[PDB]
């Protein structure tokens, strides 16, 4: 009946456990990422030549 | 602004620090006394930036007009930049002078209003305090060792609050998405110290407002508590 | 507008339910509780003078066109108006009064028009301030200081101050049934 | 011999509306509103009789 | 603003009995920042509850005379609420000043004879109505700063006891009886 | 979309006002989230409340007239319910333009006579009717953003308080009688 | 001899739709709304008489 | 289908119940939330013209069958058809019409059929506009936005909203008793 | 249904961690000011020339 929760702390990183073994905020892949700490989850750094 | 801090030391509770300006180099003392009063006078120790006790020397009033003529490249060491300047004397007096447009080079004067032939005259500049409060939301604590804060839902704030002790005059800005409101608060109705609790409305979504309190008048603010008082329907549950 | 004597007291019987005393209440960006409580204050006179009562109804007034333009014109101010016997053929359509039934809007001579004209907090009698002054509470509570208890109180005592209101109409203008109206004044003719 | 109208002020009718109406006028108003006084000494009376 | 009475203190002060201290001689906007604000709410009932009317406060046949070279008479906050006479009342406020809505003009020649009421002090009232004065003012400073329900159930249920008993004192005050002191049936029963 | 209004601005104001703070002068789609949207629930509450038919937007013998060329008529959407002059009315709306299901036509050479109800502003309406579509348009402002029991409750009450209001001003406007007015019993009363 | 028609605000039958109505016209309304208002001195008419 | 300026208000008013506004929906495999309230407002468009109203009800409409096939063809577009008097002989089989009593399919002539056609969520009435709109929102409410107290104003605005609409239908083409209809017009007759 | 909280040791200092992330009393910009644990949040001292 109308639940609702919010996942708070995007950092996480992949875990290719099942999908009730989970903590939040994880994700199944996750690539050119960056997951700092105050700053939720950033594209990373640009590569300059 | 334009200040250069190039030192940093403290003897046992005295933070001596040399500051450099745009056009000098400065050595001060910062004392973390508590109601002791820094310089021999001072009524109520004036919260300056900056802290001389000078002596008004024999000719600077014109007989003619009003004021007297105070100098401040020769109450201090030399030329200052921009800022606000105080001048505060042994009584209850306080006279504000804003900057020039230029600031303190074309116009180096300082235009005391009164007879002053010799009169312990403490000039100084002001403290720009700035401080936001956060965003207002709910904080509910989650079983002893972290904070949580909730986010599912409108917040509809009505009032809040800030609790002072024995503290001056000051200014609770309230911005909003697209308005401004200014909230002062006077004195206790000379000084007039007060230790109540000053209850101001803030209206709107608390995920836009933002509540932030100024001070420039010369007195202390002892900022000892907040708090706020919302509406919070929830369209969900938890589990 | 203009700071009024009798208007602050309302704006601080409105902060009467909730919390503290503001001053004078003259600027536009500024204590956003005074001015909230100032537009409630307002839109509830507004109301109050809006379902018509026999000192408001001015009853056999006449208005007047533009000699230039020829268009008699409608405000805001105007609050409700219609005609003085029955099948009110006058309406607001562009800012302006127009029949719907001469199909027309521009007029020659006036207009005699049963009319509001929109007053002030002052300019009304004590019941009827007493009364804007409590329902604008109730509003006030009921938007942004959401109590229930405080609901429930001022719920009962806008109804007394109707009660008191509809008392003072009453007692204003007296209306009896067989000496004074239209159709059985002229059924007593001996 | 003395008709008064009691109308109810916790009611809607008001009485600017009922007489200045010609007969067979609509007008608003609801009927519990208007009453009127009665002088209720009816045992009195068949005993005085 | 006002000064002191001797009875408008114990007023007050009976006002802040039903949740508070006892203050003494308020003569401040910042003795008590209760006393004040019960103060306040007390002068704001002392209005309501004269505008209701009754037999001692219509004064029945006043006269108001206007000024000389104004031409002009004066409606005021004072006044409380004004009529005429005997029956559709002509008479209201437009600016600050009385006004007829038939005669359509707000300049009077001679004077004009009102049922007014006029504005009294806590004082110069009945005990009665001090007493219902002081319960709905104490039901009005509970319900806005402690607001709690076993007291403003007792105060609701003390506050109809007053108006039980002041309404005693109306229908006391100014024998009113039917068929002897009225205007239709006096003269019905005159043979 | 369309240009601001005096008053228009004072309605979305005062829908704001249910739970939100004062915004000053719309003009965009990203001034307020809140402001807009109530901004469209306050234009569809002003269409829907004068579909009901009222004694001054009923334009009673009006006189639609096609275009020359074209010899079509348009139905619009600023068109809000169009019925016949007298009974069992033949017109209805089909691909934008009207039409009769008796005739079974689309063509005409004359005009054509309608009870009309236009569209009109949230200016150009009577105060009653300003403050109950204000009043409606918080109710549905406030039952689908910001879903509280008791507003919610406090608002139905007062939206009922409205509507009485507002069937009292059609009542007293254009009053209808009932044996000197109509078209059956007015013919039974001549003598 | 005065018939006045109350309608009831509160609820959904109004007069424009009475009256111009012809005999036998149905037309929407709920009767609970139309009422008339009567004078009810019953008690002192038979006293009186 | 084809972009209306009045239905994607319709959808936007859907989802004015919950949420944000979409924008103009022209795309199948798109934003979910639009496409799937735009199904629903057509199912309660398909419904709430289903119900026969004065003006959905062609009554003498005249059918024709194909002149190759020898077959006239019903339709989903054809949402009820029923015939002119009583005991209606019509009814679809296969895609067909069909006689339940000449037990036959083949027409030779033409056929008069009481029919209602499906009409969009223009060219209906602002009252049916409105009334569609709230049904396809207490809809909507109910089968993803599960929310209690929405649901019960909802339900509370379609009972007031269809209350409007048989306001329109029987004012809508003026039914009376005694001079309108086939049994007591002649009764009348002197 | 009117919540209220009280934030009550503003010693705090600035964290531009997100909204939802903080402890309370913390603050988002916070200039010359001085968090002492007893008496809350002083303007500082005043630095003698």
């Amino acid at each position: 009946a109308l639940i609702s929760q919010s996942i708070k702390n995007l950092k996480g990183g992949i875990s290719q456990q099942p999908d009730i073994l989970r903590y939040p905020d994880q994700g199944s892949r996750q690539v050119n990422g960056w997951s700092s700490e105050t700053e939720g989850l950033q594209k990373r750094p640009p590569l300059v030549f | 602004e334009n200040v250069q801090v190039l030192a940093c030391q403290s003897i046992s509770s005295d933070m001596y620090v040399i500051l450099r300006n745009e056009f000098n180099t400065f050595l001060a003392r910062i004392s973390f006394t508590k109601n002791a009063i820094d310089l021999q006078g001072e009524p109520y120790r004036a919260f300056m930036d900056m802290k001389i006790r000078y002596t008004i020397p024999s000719g600077t009033y014109n007989d003619d007009t009003f004021t007297t003529s105070i100098h401040i490249p020769t109450i201090y060491g030399a030329n200052f930049g921009r800022g606000k300047i105080t001048v505060l004397e042994p009584d209850g007096k306080i006279t504000v002078f804003e900057q020039p447009t230029a600031g303190w080079n074309s116009d180096p004067w300082l235009r005391l209003s009164g007879n002053l032939e010799g009169r312990m005259v403490y000039i100084g500049f002001n403290i720009n305090f700035v401080y936001e409060f956060s965003k207002f939301l709910i904080k509910q604590t989650a079983d002893d060792g972290s904070t949580s804060t909730e986010d599912i839902g409108r917040l509809q704030l009505r009032r809040a609050w800030v609790n002072y002790e024995n503290s001056g005059t000051f200014d609770i800005y309230v911005e909003n998405q697209s308005s401004n409101w200014k909230y002062t608060m006077a004195g206790a109705r000379r000084l007039n110290l007060g230790t109540g609790q000053y209850r101001f409305p803030v209206v709107g979504n608390a995920k836009f407002n933002t509540v932030y309190i100024l001070s420039d008048e010369t007195t202390p603010l002892n900022i000892i508590g907040c708090g706020w008082e919302g509406n919070y329907l929830r369209r969900s549950s938890g589990i | 507008n203009v700071e009024t004597a009798a208007e602050l007291s309302a704006v601080n019987d409105i902060l009467a339910s909730i919390g503290e005393p503001p001053v004078s209440t003259l600027e536009g960006d500024a204590n956003a509780d005074a001015a909230n409580a100032r537009r409630i204050l307002n839109k509830i006179n507004r109301q109050i003078q809006s379902r018509g009562w026999t000192f408001n109804i001015e009853e056999g007034i006449t208005l007047l066109p533009d000699v230039y333009s020829n268009l008699i014109v409608y405000s805001d101010d105007y609050l409700s108006l219609m005609s003085t016997s029955g099948q009110s053929i006058y309406v607001n359509r562009g800012g302006y009064v127009y029949d719907r039934t001469s199909q027309s809007d521009r007029f020659d001579s006036g207009i005699t028009v049963n009319i509001i004209r929109l007053r002030d907090y002052d300019e009304m009698p004590e019941c009827f301030r007493y009364w804007i002054v409590t329902k604008a509470s109730r509003q006030f509570n009921n938007r942004f200081f959401g109590a229930p208890e405080v609901e429930g109180v001022l719920q009962e005592e806008e109804d007394e101050a109707r009660r008191l209101c509809m008392e003072y109409e009453m007692d204003y203008g007296g209306y009896n049934m067989l000496d004074g109206d239209a159709f059985t004044s002229g059924l007593l003719t001996r | 011999s003395k008709v008064i109208g009691l109308v109810n002020p916790a009611g809607i009718t008001q009485p600017r509306r009922l007489t200045k109406a010609q007969t067979g006028d609509f007008v608003t108003g609801r009927p519990e509103d208007i009453s009127f006084l009665q002088l209720e000494k009816q045992a009195d009376f068949t005993v005085a009789k």
